[PDB]
């Protein structure tokens, strides 16, 4: 049904900006809010109808001390959301008390917008992990949203902070955002910094302005992630639908992306699968195997083709999964959006669970355990200090982070009949 | 056609052998004459080009006289399982399954529903048809693909027992090395490479064999252009190819035949006993060299 | 257009439909509607579409909506959830299934044939002919999506595992469920195997 | 079926350098790894099919202490291979112990290309005799495979050291090279320095820059070598079927080599026949005599003349060889290459077993004989000295040598029956 789209963090805000352009310009939306002269396809998820046919953007930006915002404010795009949604230290404690205190009037602001909603489905975060201010109170907000709408679907769009450092204490603030994840969300959209950088310096050849196209990278995969329901097919037209399909089970909800093309600026179905299934179309890093694999297509497609491709790469054996069970990949369609140029337009996404994610919280899992075990890098802060004296939520998340990757680990092993 | 163009002219004739109060045959003979070259060439116009003979001619050539040999060595090396009698209720839909999945690794996306397998052992009863376009071609009949599938299944014998035998062959890799191998009990002659001689050279005959028939036909057919010399030319390259792979009923070719008896049983001799053993092995191997030598002989008649 | 629509308000929008009736008054489902077994339908035909679209074929329409509409109640019914972790592990095994088979009946018959019959009237030279290739259209989509005959070693599975949907959705005693479904299973691909062949397509699922 | 290459040693690497790069140039292949424009032909042996129809080369490039890999690496043929398959003293022993210690990474790079590989048929090795670093850690990769995977083909490709002196050792490092040889590997291609060198001072006018001609030499003999599977016929489309003809007795696996050309940039083939019986045109150096000869044929051939030639040569006698058994010639035919302009298209290659060689191995018998007697060359090397205190495995490999001289001068005699 109706979602609502929540937006913190300075490169969450970036996203949230971009993605939001992204669909004006993909819809016949002028940048005033006004429905463009050539404008059959539904905005009745993300935009409020007002009273011009103002496709208002159902969004709400929270922020604190903004700094990237006043860029937000001087744009054409000004125009097309703020009706007034907009609300004005890098510790997860900062973040975490600061939001306590002033939780009623944004929370009175969110049942403000489901009042202004005439149905809902669910709360979409923007989020950067260990983005300093997001933390904390990006984890504080989960929390609230859990617990007061136990009715409603939360997804969570984050990054995850490794770019091989930098911040001696960002390891404990992910430590505990990812805790307040496995807890308080229901469906988590994982990304990494590092392999968006490098794909980046990969396909182009630049170095430091990966903020500028990474936005776009994240707003092409998230509106792709969407475009069924955007424009109307009729297989999974719900959320919850298609996110039913994609979590085998509660403790495994993070979900691996990628797009087809690395640049689409006339290869077939069959081509793109065998390319799909290699890595290096794939944007987010014993045997690491897949539980369940959905792919989405959209283009110009032939359907007898589609059969014929599932025949020959079901035989060719390019899925490189072991699962415990009788888990398989799903096919789904989805239609090309008009007033885009587009050269080669056959482009697909895969939504997939894969284990490999759990060597990536590993990696954190050693190195909080490191900087733990030699105590010189906690760097006492005083927010960490009246909101914890003894720090010990930090042996709770450590806790739960490796009940989730002894569960990832049993979930690798042929039977979940035995647990991790 | 122009024979519409054409068609008042050989009308103005007929009536005037209509018109005329003599009959003679020499005038009558022109006229019918005059008419078939051009009658012929139109049929001959239309399919060379359009209807893309020559292009089926090469998958005739690949799929009947086995010139792709590449499909058809892993057709054999993902299915050896109609050396067993057939029920023909199952297998019969098996291997053209078995046929086009095979295919489907490298070469070939479009068609393959042309070709069809059937099982009427099972190697001994697999034939292939392929469908043409039967009003676009009437060169092709049914007896012209049939006598196709006679040479199919000559040329699959000889490709079936040699593919066994070479494979059998692993002395180089795991018998010699690390292993002393005794001998003078476990010895066999080498015989494997004697028996091997005598497929191998039949191998490269018949690739001659083949390959200057079907070079004779595709040069013989862009130089005339009447459909009635073409159909002379197909019917010779037919009747070539039978009689030179030995295919009329000659003792030439039942001691052929029985040579790749001995080759298929040699097989079997050789694929349970792996290396240095002794299971009686030279009960088989005394009758082995004792038929081959005898049979031999008889290709010493074929030579004098 | 009409033909068009008329396959758009039955066989998205209709889902929405279903919902409601998930949880009587059939005019509370219209008012619902313009802003498992049994049912009744009803739309109005005008007289010059009339001459060409039978009533007869609202009827065989039908039955395919009845249908859809069990799919999309094992599709619905079991999207009701997100030691006794045991029960997952049957989810999986069964919403799969069903899934699979939603993939089969909808996308493979009901999107190739029907994109396919769009382009055939479209080419349609008279008005006798026009209803012939419609009637052509009906009696194989009737095959395809098989409500005919052989329906006794079918449409009963179908019927019998849905059973099981019904079975889990109360659910939500265990073990007897896994051994009727394997055994109805095996049934299922040992007569599919070589039987119209185009049941082949969830013989290897 | 699919075959692996591995290359190591400078010459090793540059052969198979330009031997990638002659396939990528001879096939429609771009040096990128795109497919060309005009591109019926197969790629499906030593060249994976990839995402773009990417024919990346199937080879494992093994090295230690790079120098020539850097100039492989500033290459617009960098981008053809390396899919990460380059891994990073001049001694036999030192070679053999450096190879020792990082055998299980190289092992398990083999692995993963034998994993990538959906079928497999043999490796063939790049391989420089007394090389220096090649050598030992040659040897020790070819007793590993043939370790490793006994139901595999080892083709070796390599040339023998002798440019008529220089190294005191090398007669030593190739002794032990031979003796590895002999034992682990299936079948030898033999090549040799100083006639190769020969031939290029020959029909040119070069005396220095001999390495960059005798790449092309034998890139051409080995493209030459599988062009038949390469490009489709049906005559011994497979390894082992073209190598059970070439083998007469698994102690006598070396094999004669030439080229029909000299230069080819309208002669018959019964011209090149009686050309290709001349030494001249045979590029490897009592009677001395062939076991079994075969011959592959490529060009604008008539096929009747191919069987009044075989006459003719036949009565002429100009096959100088007395076998011991039944063994005779063996005639096969490949196709001309497109896109390559070629005068005189007809172009030959033949694959005999030779005696003669043996009495090349005489002289390196008689040499490293000489230097043992003396004692004042084995210069006490100490990777020499702990590998063997006692140094026997040299008087092993003279014990081999010595038995496959003999076998040798027994294949030499009309019987065979008995042995040396």
């Amino acid at each position: 049904r109706e979602i609502i789209t929540l937006q913190l963090g300075q490169c969450g805000n970036q996203i949230g900006f971009e993605f939001w352009k992204q669909l004006c310009a993909e819809h016949g939306i002028s940048p005033e809010g006004i429905v463009e002269e050539f404008a059959t396809d539904r905005k009745d998820v993300f935009f409020y109808q007002a009273d011009d046919e103002h496709y208002i953007p159902r969004a709400v930006l929270l922020d604190l001390e903004p700094r990237v915002i006043h860029s937000i404010l001087n744009s054409p795009y000004a125009k097309l959301y703020n009706p007034e949604n907009i609300y004005l230290g890098n510790n997860w404690a900062s973040g975490f008390s600061q939001g306590e205190k002033i939780h009623e009037d944004i929370f009175d602001i969110i049942d403000r917008e489901a009042d202004g909603s005439d149905s809902l489905e669910g709360f979409v975060l923007c989020h950067s992990i260990a983005g300093g201010t997001g933390s904390g109170l990006g984890s504080y907000l989960l929390e609230r949203l859990n617990d007061r709408y136990p009715k409603k679907l939360v997804q969570t769009y984050s990054v995850f902070p490794n770019q091989d450092e930098d911040v001696v204490v960002q390891p404990y603030n992910s430590l505990l955002t990812l805790k307040r994840l496995t807890q308080n969300a229901d469906c988590v959209v994982v990304l990494d910094n590092t392999a968006l950088n490098r794909i980046a310096t990969d396909r182009l050849h630049i170095q430091n302005p990966s903020f500028s196209q990474i936005n776009q990278l994240v707003s092409t995969i998230m509106s792709a992630s969407t475009t069924t329901l955007r424009y109307p097919g009729y297989m999974n037209n719900d959320l919850i639908g298609l996110i039913a399909s994609l979590i085998p089970t509660p403790r495994l909800h993070f979900l691996m992306t990628g797009y087809t093309p690395l640049t689409t600026d006339k290869t077939t179905v069959l081509d793109v699968m065998r390319r799909l299934l290699q890595p290096k179309n794939v944007m987010v890093s014993t045997n690491h195997c897949y539980i369940a694999i959905l792919n989405i297509i959209q283009g110009e497609v032939d359907p007898t083709q589609v059969h014929k491709s599932l025949q020959r790469i079901r035989e060719r054996k390019l899925a490189n999964f072991i699962p415990w069970g009788p888990a398989s990949i799903q096919v789904a369609l989805s239609r090309k959006s008009p007033y885009l140029p587009s050269a080669h337009r056959v482009s697909g996404l895969m939504m997939a669970n894969h284990t490999s994610i759990s060597s990536l919280f590993e990696r954190t899992c050693r190195q909080y355990d490191k900087l733990r075990k030699r105590e010189a890098f906690l760097e006492q802060f005083r927010k960490e200090d009246m909101f914890k004296d003894n720090f010990d939520e930090m042996d709770t998340s450590r806790e739960i982070v490796q009940q989730l990757i002894d569960e990832y680990h049993a979930a690798t092993r042929p039977d979940y009949i035995s647990w991790g | 056609s122009i024979l519409k163009n054409q068609e008042d002219t050989f009308a103005a004739e007929l009536h005037r052998l209509k018109q005329q109060p003599l009959f003679s045959l020499v005038d009558f003979e022109q006229v019918v004459d005059r008419i078939r070259s051009t009658v012929a060439e139109h049929l001959w116009k239309l399919m060379v080009e359009e209807s893309d003979l020559l292009g089926q001619l090469k998958i005739i050539k690949d799929f009947y006289l086995l010139g792709r040999g590449e499909l058809f060595q892993a057709f054999i090396d993902t299915a050896q399982h109609m050396l067993k009698t057939p029920p023909t209720a199952v297998t019969e839909h098996d291997v053209n399954v078995a046929f086009q999945q095979s295919a489907h690794k490298v070469l070939l996306d479009d068609d393959n529903l042309l070709p069809l397998l059937h099982l009427t052992s099972g190697w001994a009863a697999l034939g292939l048809s392929y469908k043409v376009q039967w009003p676009l071609h009437i060169l092709f009949t049914p007896a012209v693909l049939e006598k196709y599938n006679v040479v199919f299944k000559y040329l699959l014998s000889v490709r079936r027992v040699q593919a066994e035998l070479q494979h059998c062959w692993a002395l180089q890799m795991q018998r010699k090395h690390l292993k002393s191998n005794q001998t003078d009990a476990i010895k066999w002659r080498l015989r494997n490479h004697m028996a091997f001689l005598v497929d191998n050279l039949q191998y490269y005959l018949q690739v001659d064999v083949l390959e200057s028939q079907f070079s004779q036909l595709l040069h013989q057919i862009n130089s005339t252009r009447d459909f009635e010399s073409i159909r002379l030319a197909h019917d010779h390259f037919l009747s070539n190819l039978l009689a030179q792979s030995f295919i009329l009923l000659k003792p030439v070719f039942h001691c052929l035949n029985e040579i790749l008896d001995l080759c298929h049983s040699f097989c079997s001799l050789v694929s349970q006993n792996l290396g240095p053993l002794d299971e009686r092995g030279a009960a088989q191997l005394s009758i082995l060299v004792k038929g081959f030598s005898r049979q031999s002989s008889l290709l010493f008649k074929i030579l004098s | 257009e009409y033909l068009q629509a008329m396959r758009n308000f039955f066989l998205d929008t209709m889902y929405d439909f279903y919902t409601s009736i998930f949880d009587q008054n059939v005019s509370f489902l219209n008012v619902q509607l313009q802003e498992l077994d049994g049912l009744t339908l009803s739309y109005k035909v005008p007289w010059p579409v009339d001459i060409v679209i039978s009533l007869e074929c609202q009827k065989i329409y039908n039955q395919v909506f009845l249908l859809l509409l069990q799919i999309k109640w094992a599709k619905y019914s079991l999207d009701v959830l997100l030691q006794i972790h045991r029960m997952f592990l049957l989810r999986v095994k069964l919403m799969h299934f069903v899934n699979s088979l939603h993939n089969y009946i909808m996308t493979r018959i009901l999107h190739s044939t029907g994109l396919e019959f769009q382009h055939q009237v479209e080419e349609a030279k008279d008005l006798d002919q026009l209803i012939k290739i419609h009637y052509r259209y009906l009696s194989t989509i009737h095959d395809r999506c098989l409500l005919r005959e052989k329906v006794s070693f079918v449409k009963e599975a179908i019927m019998k595992v849905l059973n099981l949907a019904l079975m889990f959705a109360d659910g939500w005693s265990i073990e007897k469920m896994e051994s009727d479904f394997k055994n109805c299973h095996m049934f299922l691909v040992t007569i599919l195997n070589k039987a119209f062949p185009h049941l082949e397509s969830l013989a290897l699922s």
